[PDB]
């Protein structure tokens, strides 16, 4: 016989079976309790999003973080990164942005009932008019073809998070080492001061609204010296935002190397 | 050519084999010829193997292997990623590190078992002189033994050892001593007659190590070297094959069946991982880290300190370990072969029996005295202890007053010092008492009187008497007697009192043990005045019509122990075998004594007497006990020593040589058996290093004795042998429990791989957070179960089957993979969503979630509730996933280490508390994970997270669930012992 008799293999065989349904089981209902439990419009905890992460747009990286280069003369070398603001800026048409609405309180829109439509909380909107000069018009280039490019700085979202509402968080690009050769980075933001308005917090989450979107700003790079690699630093200024993370360098800030080529 | 025949030689045939003059010796020409060609006259030194290759061989092994290779392809991995310079994976430097110190701490672990490292023929070589006195070209002079060749004529004197082994031309009142040989210290006559068919026993040969204790010889070399009985000895000590212990063939055997295993999952899920899409390095990644899951990579370090733990225990009461592995090996013994001489008994002859008032009295022969005396009513005893003592010319050495008796220090002959001592613990003081009555005359002991006599003052002030005190040969002390002390009276010796005392002197004779008549004579004043001159060579006084007063004997005595340990033994289920190189009467004698042989056992002899019909018609089987003697057993055939073991369970071999006990280890070793050797001599050590386990005794053992054993009794007490089967059988028992809990959570260790792999979820567990459970946090409590206590009887036990009884077996395993484990792994999977889903990944996002998850692109991902994430933030949090894996495998293996206290007991009888050791265990385990979990800095270092007191409860559950689960079914197999229930799912 194998081992063992075939009868007696059959006997092992289904007791093992059952014993890994019974369990398969046991387990099927834990995760079914656990999601019972779970709610569907509020995390239960939030231990690692203590501090928002800040990205930008166009994301290229080299290695080791964000790494932008290109060529003022040849226009293919900036093209894909006009390309991926472009198609980045899509999703804030004023089409996509149909589902959101023109909020105008500047103050925290708070909702705890579900007045629109299917359910859900309102959301603002935001459309890349807001952006200006760096929307994509009247300068589709962004500002790369000039050599003064726009870099879209966006903040990650998070239920319930509410950054302080003494100003509206702002952002600040500069240099990492402001060089001795030349002056302080010379940036202008869109919207002015480089805000985000406080009426797009608190997020309420992706089932409460589903047509939120991020609201963003455009830092206009104007001091940039050409062929002279630099790195720039920007930063989320508010209240309830921490940038000093050793271990987790885009949290409430983002940096990425840049070079101008000309 | 190895065999010596030349006791069998004329002096014409020996001069022209060895080419020499029996009166002037070799030519110093033809010496320096012999010289060269065969070497010194010395012992080799077969040289085991160097120290660094010793621990080069403990480097390697299936799990070291797999560890190696595991290392080798976290170097590589890192290699390759610091290459494209990504500085994120310098884990794998790590990893292959740690990896690294295990193997080579394990290796250590390995190494350090074996303690000593000592050579056996440096101690053969202190056996051996260093000058020699030759004749060559009839020049006597004095040379060093190594130039001693094959045919020199030499020259002995007692007080020096025998130079090579010699066959002997003249000789003067020449003994020696041959214990190298036979363990038998007592000395043996010397002449150039040959005596025997054996050189092993005839007069004529005298050998290389031993000691001529007195007289003077002069003999042909015929010897040298290897060649002569001691270094034939030695080579069979040294040259005897390294055999693996019981528990290495354990150790190895499970270590057989894991590396297998590992393979085997590696192997698969490496060419899954392939025909899944991912790379061959990737897949190379997998491969090494599902070796690390599944390898226990604390277990032979676990292992080696339960073996230190009992190792401790047994040093304490005086048993003291060459290497661990001979911590187990007698829990597993069948058969016992013990040498008799100094290991059984205590190599001091003791007076033994007495005959006088025609009766046969007892002795008490145990070294403590803690037995049974004998009636000292009697004034033929009065009469008979006064002559044995009075007629004793040995002394004990000045200021032993604090020594007992027995360990006293004597000047005499063996029997006189047995006597003395006799005299001195059964009256007050031998040597005060025989002071107070003077010796006026003496003649001592000749071979040509055959007796001792010596003529005395009385102590009586009043009485002016001359008694006259005699021993000798009892049948020589009675040729000389006309009167016997019977009852109070004198009798005159008529022919039924010289049957009566020739019937006693034959049974003294037929119990192994030398006899000695002793008589008395008192000499009136009337024919021999107060003063008289009592003159030996005039032999003035009578010398016959003595009057005899009784038979002394006397036999080498068990050690008061060893006669219960050698039943405990038996009860345990042990064969006891006695292997001697002493005469056979006595041992068939001290056999009976010790309970070897049970009352009422005969051998093949004994029922041809009882029945008076010849030993031909003796049907074999009959008989229960047996005594084999060496040239028997030289005689005998392979199968007939087969047939003889089988058929006799009480064994006897008695005159056996070093060679021969060896060949019954084995035979028994050959039929099955796992063998044991307790010894003490040259003469064992052979047997000592063929046997599974070697004993020497501490105190009466020669230095070859213990170099050759694994294990020493350092006070000699028999009964250590006793202690050691315990613990053996506690040691293994405790060890599977031992090992089956740190098995179980492999399970969980690897299957977070295997989803991860097929099913990508973030990684669930994390290679240096396994690490820190296999080499940390339950090391302890697995070593606690060393301590736990035996569920049954276990000294009425029969020893395992070595073949069916195994440290691992496929339902030990089986069990604690894929039933525990299982539901262990089935906890961390349920603790993980339980954290992944309170976070905010929901399960069914992190199904296929792993590119996305591991992407440093990627700082924005979105989870369940559309929050956005860091590639920072998702890796604390995949953190928080290993650490919540770990508390669900920590909190399951405080309930493994619970039920794994009892393979068959349930724990509502012991209890769970009784085991002290285990608590402080369990105690410290939590401990330290609490340590990891909330010390801070601890994320980013070792990557433990302070988790929420509701993932240290939510695997709880699961937890009871294992207890619950193992108590139901170990009541099963008590309520149904025939049942399935028990032949399948018992462990
Ligand atoms: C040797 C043989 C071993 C055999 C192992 C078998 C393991 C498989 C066992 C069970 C399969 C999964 C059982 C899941 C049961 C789902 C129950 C249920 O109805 O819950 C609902 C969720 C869906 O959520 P929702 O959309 O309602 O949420 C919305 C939130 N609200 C409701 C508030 C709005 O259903 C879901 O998640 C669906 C997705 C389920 C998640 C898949 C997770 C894959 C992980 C597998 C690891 C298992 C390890 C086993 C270790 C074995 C050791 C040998
Ligand atoms: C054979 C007899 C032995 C087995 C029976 C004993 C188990 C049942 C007895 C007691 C269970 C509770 C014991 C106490 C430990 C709690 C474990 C736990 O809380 O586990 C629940 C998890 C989901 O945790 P949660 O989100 O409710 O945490 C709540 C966090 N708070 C309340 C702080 C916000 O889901 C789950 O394990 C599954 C919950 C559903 C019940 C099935 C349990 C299956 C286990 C086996
Ligand atoms: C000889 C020893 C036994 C060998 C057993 C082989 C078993 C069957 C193996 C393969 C059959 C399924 C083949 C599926 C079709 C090819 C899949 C493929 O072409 O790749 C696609 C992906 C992996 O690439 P990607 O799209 O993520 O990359 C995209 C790159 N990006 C992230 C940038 C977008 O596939 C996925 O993820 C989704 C697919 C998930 C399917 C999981 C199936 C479970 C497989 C094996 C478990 C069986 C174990 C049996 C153990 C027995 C031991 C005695
Ligand atoms: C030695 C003893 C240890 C025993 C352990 C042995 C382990 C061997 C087990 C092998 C089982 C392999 C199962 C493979 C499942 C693949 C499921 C799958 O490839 O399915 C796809 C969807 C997931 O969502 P998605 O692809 O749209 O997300 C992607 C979003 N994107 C496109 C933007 C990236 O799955 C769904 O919908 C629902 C599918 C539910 C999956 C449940 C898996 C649990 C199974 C076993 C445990
Ligand atoms: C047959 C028996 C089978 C059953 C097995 C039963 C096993 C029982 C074992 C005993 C277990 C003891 O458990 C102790 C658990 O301690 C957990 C402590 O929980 C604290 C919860 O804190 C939540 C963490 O919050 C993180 C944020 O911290 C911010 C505040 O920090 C202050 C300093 O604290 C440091 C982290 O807490
Ligand atoms: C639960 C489902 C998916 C798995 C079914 C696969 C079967 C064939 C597997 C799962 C568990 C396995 C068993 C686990 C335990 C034992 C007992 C051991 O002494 C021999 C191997 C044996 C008998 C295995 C044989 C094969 C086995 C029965
Ligand atoms: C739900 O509401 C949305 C508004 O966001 C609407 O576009 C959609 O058609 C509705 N769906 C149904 C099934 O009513
Ligand atoms: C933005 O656009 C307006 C209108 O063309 C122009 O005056 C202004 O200078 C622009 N800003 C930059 C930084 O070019
Ligand atoms: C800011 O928020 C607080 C909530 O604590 C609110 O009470 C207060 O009125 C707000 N103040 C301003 C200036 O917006
Ligand atoms: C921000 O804009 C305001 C006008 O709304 C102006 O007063 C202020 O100086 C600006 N700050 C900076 C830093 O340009
Ligand atoms: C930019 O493009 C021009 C024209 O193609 C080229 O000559 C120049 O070298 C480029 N810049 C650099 C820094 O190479
Ligand atoms: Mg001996
Ligand atoms: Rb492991
Ligand atoms: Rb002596
Ligand atoms: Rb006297
Ligand atoms: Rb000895
Ligand atoms: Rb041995
Ligand atoms: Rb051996």
């Amino acid at each position: 016989m194998l081992g063992r008799t075939l009868s007696r293999w059959v006997w092992i065989s289904l007791y093992y079976v059952a014993f890994y349904v019974v369990m398969s089981g046991i387990f099927a209902l834990c995760i079914y309790v656990l999601m019972r439990t779970i709610d569907p419009y509020t995390p239960d905890y939030q231990d690692q999003l203590k501090s928002p992460g800040v990205t930008l747009r166009p994301d290229v990286y080299g290695e080791k973080g964000l790494d932008i280069s290109y060529n003022v003369s040849d226009s293919t070398t900036w093209a894909g990164l006009a390309h991926t603001l472009h198609r980045f800026l899509a999703g804030y048409s004023p089409a996509a942005q149909e589902g959101s609405i023109n909020c105008t309180s500047e103050k925290y829109f708070f909702q705890e009932s579900f007045l629109a439509p299917n359910h859900t909380k309102f959301s603002c909107k935001f459309t890349a008019d807001m952006l200006q000069n760096c929307s994509g018009r009247p300068d589709p280039t962004f500002g790369f073809a000039e050599g003064k490019p726009c870099f879209i700085i966006k903040m990650n979202r998070i239920v319930k998070f509410l950054p302080g509402n003494s100003t509206a968080p702002r952002v600040d690009c500069a240099f990492l080492d402001q060089p001795r050769d030349g002056p302080p980075l010379q940036v202008e933001y869109f919207p002015a001061n480089g805000t985000y308005s406080l009426h797009y917090f608190p997020y309420y989450g992706k089932k409460a609204q589903p047509h939120y979107s991020n609201p963003l700003v455009a830092a206009k790079l104007l001091n940039v010296p050409r062929n002279r690699d630099v790195v720039i630093v920007c930063k989320i200024l508010a209240e309830h935002v921490s940038f000093d993370n050793p271990h987790d360098p885009y949290e409430g800030k983002v940096e990425f190397k840049l070079k101008i080529q000309k | 050519g190895m065999e010596i025949n030349d006791h069998q030689l004329s002096v014409a045939e020996l001069e022209q084999k060895y080419q020499t003059s029996a009166t002037k010796g070799l030519s110093a020409s033809l010496a320096a010829e012999l010289l060269l060609r065969d070497g010194p006259n010395a012992l080799r030194p077969p040289r085991g193997t160097p120290e660094y290759v010793k621990f080069a061989r403990q480097l390697a092994g299936g799990l070291q292997c797999l560890m190696w290779v595991a290392a080798a392809i976290c170097l590589i991995a890192f290699a390759i990623q610091a290459s494209e310079g990504d500085l994120t994976t310098d884990d794998n430097l790590y990893l292959a590190l740690a990896l690294i110190a295990v193997v080579v701490v394990t290796g250590c672990f390995g190494y350090y078992q074996e303690f000593k490292s000592t050579n056996i023929i440096a101690s053969f070589k202190n056996l051996v002189p260093q000058q020699a006195t030759v004749i060559r070209d009839g020049d006597k002079f004095q040379i060093n033994a190594d130039q001693l060749v094959v045919g020199d004529l030499v020259e002995m004197k007692g007080g020096d050892r025998v130079p090579a082994d010699i066959r002997i031309l003249q000789a003067q009142g020449c003994k020696v001593d041959n214990s190298s040989l036979t363990g038998e210290s007592e000395p043996q006559t010397r002449s150039p007659e040959c005596t025997h068919e054996s050189p092993l026993e005839t007069r004529n040969i005298a050998f290389f190590s031993t000691m001529c204790l007195e007289g003077t010889a002069q003999g042909l070399v015929v010897n040298t070297g290897d060649r002569t009985i001691i270094g034939r000895i030695a080579s069979l000590a040294s040259g005897v094959e390294n055999e693996k212990t019981p528990i290495a063939i354990e150790i190895e055997h499970f270590v057989d069946i894991i590396a297998g295993l590992a393979i085997l999952f590696g192997a698969t899920f490496f060419i899954v991982a392939m025909c899944i899409g991912y790379t061959f390095l990737r897949a190379m990644v997998f491969f090494m880290a599902i070796v690390v899951a599944y390898v226990p990579e604390g277990l032979l370090a676990t292992v080696t300190v339960c073996l230190s733990l009992t190792a401790k225990r047994l040093a304490s009461k005086n048993c003291v370990v060459k290497n661990l592995e001979a911590v187990e090996t007698l829990g597993s013994t069948s058969v016992i072969c013990s040498d008799k001489t100094g290991t059984l008994t205590q190599n001091r002859m003791t007076v033994s029996h007495l005959w006088f008032d025609n009766h046969i009295h007892s002795a008490d022969t145990t070294e403590d005295q803690s037995g049974q005396t004998f009636d000292q009513s009697s004034e033929t005893w009065r009469a008979l202890c006064r002559v044995l003592t009075l007629c004793n010319r040995a002394a004990f050495k000045s200021g032993q007053d604090a020594v007992p008796v027995p360990k006293r220090i004597v000047i005499g002959d063996a029997s006189e010092t047995a006597l003395l001592k006799f005299s001195e613990l059964t009256l007050g003081n031998a040597m005060g008492y025989r002071e107070r009555f003077p010796k006026v005359c003496e003649i001592p002991f000749n071979s040509t009187n055959k007796f001792q006599l010596s003529i005395h003052t009385l102590e009586d002030p009043r009485d002016p008497r001359h008694v006259l005190v005699m021993k000798g040969a009892p049948e020589r002390v009675l040729e000389r007697c006309s009167s016997i002390l019977i009852k109070g009276q004198e009798l005159p010796l008529d022919e039924q009192w010289r049957e009566a005392f020739q019937t006693a002197y034959l049974s003294l004779g037929g119990l192994g043990e030398r006899v000695l008549g002793f008589c008395q004579l008192y000499l009136s004043e009337k024919d021999y005045p107060p003063g008289y001159a009592f003159d030996v060579e005039a032999m003035n006084f009578p010398t016959s019509g003595l009057c005899f007063a009784g038979l002394v004997s006397m036999i080498d005595p068990p050690r008061a122990t060893v006669p219960d340990a050698v039943l405990k033994c038996r009860t345990a289920g042990i064969r006891v075998i006695m292997v001697t190189g002493d005469h056979p009467i006595t041992a068939k004698a001290i056999a009976a004594s010790v309970g070897i042989i049970s009352e009422g056992s005969e051998t093949v002899e004994d029922i041809a007497a009882r029945l008076r019909v010849p030993v031909d018609q003796v049907n074999r089987k009959d008989a229960r006990a047996c005594v084999i003697n060496g040239m028997q057993l030289k005689d005998m055939d392979p199968s007939e020593l087969v047939e003889a073991l089988r058929t006799h369970p009480e064994m006897v071999f008695a005159r056996t040589s070093p060679q021969q006990k060896l060949v019954i280890v084995e035979s028994c070793q050959r039929l099955g058996a796992i063998v044991a050797v307790t010894g003490d001599g040259v003469n064992d050590s052979p047997a000592l290093k063929k046997a599974d386990i070697g004993v020497a005794m501490g105190i009466a053992g020669s230095d070859a004795a213990k170099n050759a054993a694994d294990m020493i009794l350092l006070d000699d007490n028999f009964a250590s042998i006793v202690t050691g089967v315990e613990q053996g059988r506690l040691i293994f028992d405790n060890l599977k429990k031992s090992i089956a809990y740190t098995l179980t959570k492999n399970i969980p260790e690897l299957t977070p791989w295997l989803i991860y792999i097929t099913v990508s979820v973030p990684l669930p567990l994390g290679c240096i957070t396994i690490l820190f459970i296999e080499l940390c946090t339950d090391i302890f409590p697995s070593v606690s179960l060393a301590y736990e206590k035996a569920e049954s009887d276990i000294m009425h036990l029969r020893p395992r089957n070595p073949k069916r009884d195994r440290l691992v077996n496929e339902p030990l395993a089986a069990y604690s993979y894929f039933q525990i484990g299982a539901i262990q792994s089935f906890a961390g999977f349920t603790d993980y969503f339980t954290a992944m889903a309170q976070e905010g990944w929901f399960p069914l996002l992190c199904v296929g979630l792993r590119p996305q998850w591991e992407n440093h692109h990627l700082q924005d991902l979105q989870d369940s509730y559309g929050q956005e994430w860091t590639f920072g933030q998702r890796l604390y949090q995949q953190y928080t996933c290993y650490t919540v894996f770990f508390i669900s495998i920590e909190m399951c293996q405080i309930a493994d280490v619970l039920i794994r206290k009892t393979r068959r007991l349930s724990a509502f009888q012991q209890g769970f508390f009784r085991n002290r050791i285990l608590v402080i265990a369990i105690v410290f385990q939590v401990c330290i994970g609490c340590f990891l979990c909330y010390c801070p800095g601890m994320p980013n270092i070792f990557n433990f997270m302070p988790i929420r007191f509701q993932w240290w409860l939510v695997p709880m559950p699961f937890s009871l669930l294992i207890f619950v689960y193992d108590e139901i079914r170990k009541l099963g197999v008590r309520c149904c012992p025939g049942s399935w229930w028990d032949q399948e799912l018992y462990y």
